[PDB]
């Protein structure tokens, strides 16, 4: 059973694989899983159900596996349409505002957005 | 930095991708002011 | 707190401190390392995700 | 004789092959410890694949153990 | 004549150590099949067959070494 | 005839040697009996038989050890 839930939206909110990228590095979740507490770092997730899979690109939140197989992700934004230049645009001009000023560690993050755009 | 004032940030970044809509766009834009007060006196109040 | 929707019923909730979830047995139903400061992640994560769903 | 001697020499060098499947036996053990107590539950599956973990790794010790006997008598 | 036949009976016995790495090794495979299985009890059908191609790896330098010692002992 | 008695006590000393695996293996249980311990707080009821199997079959192989060196020492 997989919950996936964002403030403005529910997904899964049963699910056979979930991939997952996480402070641990990537986890990957199949059936019975130890319960665990992770944060999920910002993210390209897959979520399998059967066969069919379903590719989101994630905020990053908390993912804890519940010790009833509960799977509660909860993530501020998740789909494949969120992946789908702009960003690139944005990162540099972010990254010339790195050298006046939180600032910086939101062009950090931008770095890691990008990349993370550029996975996909 | 508060861990979910980076995720905060993160989801922000997020929608820049190319598909839009308004409520995200909501979403990414608000206003507010925190006021300080004291034990009475307000410290002038500064933009959330 | 909305309770029906011609009523409202005033609420309150408690907001659980980094200390609840160290001192809370959540090593025996769930499982981090020590290298996540967890209490200190979760207690954020938390702190804000309590409070939009109060707002809401 | 030199031979006889030898025999009861090549006994003993054989006896030190034992030590590491001493260790392995442990390292098992120590592997079953870790899993029970980090699922609670694991125990039923984990029982018999500990149970084939040791004998394999006693095995090897046996092997050396039998060279020993082997070599002691003749 | 006794300097040779010696020569086969400790050889034997030197050829005997090389198999405590062996010995550890097997146990190793195992410790990860217990512990990898505990941290995802489901992951067990993949690794299964991949610890004991992992075990049979690490016995087999046991084997080359024991076939030196087994040659050594009766030759 | 030296030779022979000189031979037994080094082929004694030499066994002794194998003991030492047994120790350090002994320890690695009981370290993972209170790593769990301390892990669960509550393991320790199913755990701490498996501990004492553990060191049993550990202690064992220095054992073979043992009885061997006594067995080259005294003929």
């Amino acid at each position: 059973k997989l919950q996936f839930a964002l403030p403005h939206e529910t997904l899964y909110s049963e699910v056979t694989q979930v991939n997952l990228p996480a402070k641990s590095g990537r986890i990957g979740v199949l059936a019975n899983h130890v319960p665990t507490v992770e944060q999920l770092l910002p993210g390209v997730v897959e979520v399998m159900e059967g066969s069919n899979s379903k590719k989101f690109f994630i905020s990053g939140g908390f993912a804890t596996v519940q010790p009833d197989s509960q799977l509660c992700v909860t993530a501020i934004e998740a789909p494949l349409e969120s992946f789908s230049e702009n960003i690139k645009n944005l990162l540099a001009e972010a990254k010339k505002n790195v050298s006046s000023s939180r600032e910086a560690a939101e062009a950090a993050i931008q770095v890691e957005v990008l990349e993370n755009l550029q996975s996909v | 930095i508060s861990y979910a004032a980076y995720l905060n940030v993160a989801a922000q970044a997020i929608r820049s991708t190319e598909l839009q809509t308004a409520s995200v766009l909501n979403r990414s834009q608000t206003d507010a002011f925190y006021t300080q007060y004291k034990n009475a006196s307000e410290p002038t109040p500064i933009t959330k | 707190d909305p309770v029906s929707s011609l009523s409202f019923e005033p609420s309150e909730k408690p907001i659980f401190n980094a200390k609840t979830i160290e001192q809370s047995p959540s090593f025996g139903k769930f499982e981090i390392d020590t290298d996540a400061n967890v209490p200190r992640d979760l207690f954020e994560y938390t702190l804000a995700n309590q409070m939009l769903t109060a707002m809401a | 004789q030199l031979v006889l001697a030898a025999k009861y020499i090549g006994a003993g060098i054989s006896t030190i092959g034992l030590l590491g499947a001493g260790i392995g036996i442990a390292i098992v053990f120590a592997a079953l410890i870790n899993g029970v107590s980090r699922n609670p539950s694991i125990k039923d599956t984990v029982f018999p694949m500990a149970i084939l973990g040791f004998a394999l790794s006693e095995a090897t010790g046996l092997f050396c153990l039998m060279v020993s006997f082997l070599l002691l008598f003749g």
